[PDB]
C-alpha cells in the first residue's frame, strides 16, 4: 500500500544528518519492502540519485529509534528546480520523556535482563516493545 | 538570544529565562514577583562570586552555549533577614542509587 | 507570569511556569497552585523540569535539535517518574 512510484524521473537529494546518531536510510521499494542503505555518521551529508514518487524514511542505525526528514516521518524526492538538488534534513525529534529513558535503558541493560530490573511490569514490556521499522509502516498506513 | 537558568536557595529552585542582555536588577524584579522580595533584599551569585546589579547576565557568563534548556546555568539567591543579609546556601539535590548489577 | 510549584518526596520546591507544567496531562489533573510528589525524588524532578523547559523551546523548530542528556543512575527513576506524568 505504502510504497515508492516507479516514476523512472530521476530525482538528486542530498542526505544530511543533522543528529548525534547514525542514520539508517530506509527505501520502500516498489512492493512497500524497505530496503536498507549505508548509513551516515553523525554531521555527514551524502549526495545520492533517487527518483521522484519514491519513499524514504529515516532511523538510527544502531537501535532503529525513530527520526524525522524535514520536519516529518517520509521524505518524497520532488522535481529538482534550477538542477539544485532537494535538501532532505534529517534531525532528532523530541521524544516523549518516557519513550527517551526507554531508549537510555535498552542501550544499558541487555533484552534478557529486561525481567531484572525493579520496574512495573507495564514498563517491562514497553522495554521489549523496540521501535521497528514494520512496525511504524503499519502505523504510518494510518 | 535566551538564556535558560536555575535560580537556586536552599530548598528553593526557580526554573526560568532570561536576554543574555537583561541585567541583573531586571532577574532580581523576576525572582520579587515570584517569591515576594524586593532587590534590596536579594544577593545573586555566579558560584561564589557576588552580581552586579547593573551589568548583563552574558556578561557574568550566562549564554545560550553554557545556560540551555536541557542544562540550565545555576544563579545563587540569597535573602536579607530585617537588617544583615544570610549567607549563600544550596541544598543539593538527592543522591540517586547505586547502579544496578544488570545496568552495569 | 503565572508560576506553580511542583515539590519533591525530598522537601525541594521547584517553581515553574504554569504552561511547562500543563504539559503534563497527570500534574494539570492535580492543579485543577502546589503539587506535591510523594514518590519522586529532588534529582529526578529537577531533570523533569529540565525537560519541560527543552520540550517547549525545541518543538516547532527547524533549529537542529540536541539530545536530551540522562544520566545512567537517574535512568530508572526518571522512566518511573514520565510514566507516572505521561509525558
Ligand atoms: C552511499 C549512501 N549513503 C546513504 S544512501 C547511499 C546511496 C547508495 C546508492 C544509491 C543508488 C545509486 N540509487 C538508488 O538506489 C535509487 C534510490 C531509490 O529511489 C531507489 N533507487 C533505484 O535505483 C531502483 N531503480 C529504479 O528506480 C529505476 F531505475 C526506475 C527503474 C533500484 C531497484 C533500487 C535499483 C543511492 C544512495
Amino acid at each position: 500500500v505504502l510504497r515508492s512510484v516507479n516514476s523512472r524521473e530521476p530525482s538528486q537529494v542530498i542526505f544530511c544528518n543533522r543528529s548525534p546518531r547514525v542514520v539508517l536510510p530506509v527505501w520502500l521499494n516498489f512492493d512497500g519492502e524497505p530496503q536498507p542503505y549505508p548509513t551516515l555518521p553523525p554531521g555527514t551529508g551524502r549526495r545520492i540519485h533517487s527518483y521522484r514518487g519514491h519513499l524514504w524514511l529515516f532511523r538510527d542505525a544502531g537501535t532503529h529509534d525513530g527520526l524525522l526528514v524535514n520536519q516529518t516521518e517520509l521524505f518524497v524526492p520532488s522535481l529538482n528546480v534550477d538542477g539544485q538538488p532537494i535538501f532532505a534534513n534529517i534531525t532528532l525529534p523530541v521524544y516523549t520523556l518516557k519513550e527517551r529513558c526507554l531508549q537510555v535503558v535498552r542501550s544499558l541493560v541487555k533484552p534478557e535482563n529486561y525481567r531484572r530490573l525493579d520496574i512495573v511490569r507495564s514498563l517491562y514490556e514497553d522495554l521489549e516493545d523496540h521501535p521497528n521499522v514494520q512496525k511504524d509502516l503499519e502505523r504510518l498506513t494510518q | 538570544m535566551d538564556v535558560f537558568l536555575m535560580i537556586r536557595r536552599h530548598k528553593t529552585t526557580i526554573f526560568t529565562d532570561a536576554k543574555e542582555s537583561s541585567t541583573v536588577f531586571e532577574l532580581k524584579r523576576i525572582v520579587e514577583g515570584i517569591l515576594k522580595r524586593p532587590p534590596d533584599e536579594q544577593r545573586l551569585y555566579k558560584d561564589d562570586q557576588l552580581l552586579d546589579d547593573g551589568k548583563t547576565l552574558g556578561e557574568c557568563g550566562f549564554t545560550s552555549q553554557t545556560a540551555r534548556p536541557q542544562a540550565p546555568a545555576t544563579v545563587g539567591l540569597a535573602f536579607r533577614a530585617d537588617d544583615t543579609f544570610e549567607a549563600l546556601c544550596i541544598e543539593p539535590f538527592s543522591s540517586p542509587p547505586e547502579l544496578p548489577d544488570v545496568m552495569k | 507570569m503565572m508560576y506553580v510549584k511542583l515539590i519533591s518526596s525530598d522537601g525541594h520546591e521547584f517553581i515553574v511556569k504554569r504552561e511547562h507544567a500543563l504539559t503534563s496531562g497527570t500534574i494539570k489533573a492535580m492543579l485543577s497552585n502546589e503539587v506535591n510528589f510523594r514518590e519522586i525524588p529532588s534529582h529526578v524532578l529537577s531533570k523533569v523540569c529540565m525537560y519541560f523547559t527543552y520540550k517547549v523551546r525545541y518543538t516547532n523548530s527547524s533549529t537542529e535539535i540536541p539530545e536530551f542528556p540522562i544520566a545512567p543512575e537517574i535512568a530508572l527513576e526518571l522512566l518511573m517518574a514520565a510514566n507516572f506524568l505521561d509525558c
